[PDB]
């Protein structure tokens, strides 16, 4: 959607992606049409200089599972103009997952999807296991929260 | 500089936090409020080492780097008797069943 | 001040009341104007649940680097059922 | 329309 999208400012902004999580991080750039584009991943505890632009939008996920992550305590990161040539830091961290979500992550990392139904757990959880994290669904959710909050 | 702990005796365990700078005596005060036994009737341990009343938790070896919220450090607890010696005893938790085949690296 | 949770094998877990409220199930139970029995949950699971309460309270509303909440593969299914049951 | 890009540079460990 045009709501969540990068603006073609053409105004360079120096940024540093800092992975302060124990996950391999996938930076995702929202292009000019609001479509998510992947960028090189970051290993845990590593940082990297990025040449981005004022008004561009970024979000971050676990590279292998797409589990949600936060950047500077929030969902989206928007580069601003550099002051005194100081790069803008994008500190990526794990959010406090609910205990239920964390257990689902672990079970998913150990079980093949075609085997979920073989687990001796309550019926309702089968659906939860199958409803894995999805960036597209997140963008739609964020857009509703975005609009529907004014 | 908070340390997160599990104070255990027999089949009872108390989850609580304290400052690396607080003392063992102050930890006993916390226990007294919960289990109703004064500091002079309590024996606190880090493994098999009896912790002295006047030392800080830090001086005793507890550090926030190891005693974390999600993996608290264990503090053993024993109570005094007037003519007998109790002996530190921490009852083990239960054990889980075998990891289901579908969850094994197959 | 503190609430006592009882597991299936008789182990007693005493935690701060505010921490226990991390559980939506426990919050609703104590919302009215303490000892709570959860004798369907084994101690190897209830103990991890209490550690989760401490973790949630400490890291929520914090800008510090958050560590992973550890879950051994062999307790994952039971913990998942307890988290679902306790709403947390 | 200019997109983000990564300069050839050595990553650094977070201390």
């Amino acid at each position: 959607r045009p709501v969540l999208r990068s603006v073609n400012s053409r105004e360079p902004s120096q940024v540093i992606f800092c992975n302060r999580s124990p996950r391999v991080v996938l930076p995702v750039w929202l292009n000019f049409d609001g479509e998510p584009q992947p960028y090189p991943t970051l290993p845990p505890g590593t940082g990297r200089r990025i040449h981005s632009y004022r008004g561009h939008l970024w979000l971050f996920r676990d590279a292998g599972t797409h589990d949600g992550l936060l950047v500077n305590q929030t969902e989206l990161f928007v580069p601003s103009l550099n002051v005194d040539g100081q790069p803008i830091f994008a500190n990526i961290t794990l959010p406090v997952y609910t205990l239920k979500e964390r257990c689902l992550q672990v079970v998913r990392s150990l079980v093949k999807p075609e085997n979920y139904r073989r687990l001796d757990i309550v019926r309702s959880l089968y659906e939860d296991l199958e409803d894995h994290p999805n960036v597209q669904k997140d963008l739609e959710r964020l857009t509703q929260e975005r609009i529907a909050h004014q | 500089m908070d340390v997160f702990l599990m104070i255990r005796r027999h089949k009872t365990t108390i989850f609580t936090d304290a400052k690396e700078s607080s003392t063992v005596f102050e930890l006993k005060r916390i226990v007294e409020g919960i289990l109703k036994r004064p500091p002079d009737e309590q024996r606190l341990y880090k493994d098999d080492q009896l912790l002295d009343d006047g030392k800080t938790l830090g001086e005793c070896g507890f550090t926030s780097q190891t005693a974390r919220p999600q993996a608290p450090a264990t503090v053993g607890l024993a109570f005094r008797a007037d003519d007998t010696f109790e002996a530190l005893c921490i009852e083990p938790f239960s054990s889980p069943p075998e990891l289901p085949d579908v969850m094994k690296p197959q | 001040m503190y609430v006592k949770l009882i597991s299936s094998d008789g182990h007693e877990f005493i935690v701060k009341r505010e921490h226990a409220l991390t559980s939506g199930t426990i919050k609703a139970m104590l919302s009215g104007p303490n000892e709570v029995n959860f004798r369907e949950i084994p101690s190897h699971v209830l103990s991890k649940v209490c550690m989760y309460f401490t973790y949630k309270v400490r890291y929520t509303n914090s800008s510090t680097e958050i560590p992973e909440f550890p879950i051994a593969p062999e307790i994952a299914l039971e913990l998942l059922m307890a988290a679902n049951f306790l709403d947390c | 329309m200019l997109a983000p890009y990564i300069p050839m540079d050595d990553d650094f460990q977070l201390r």
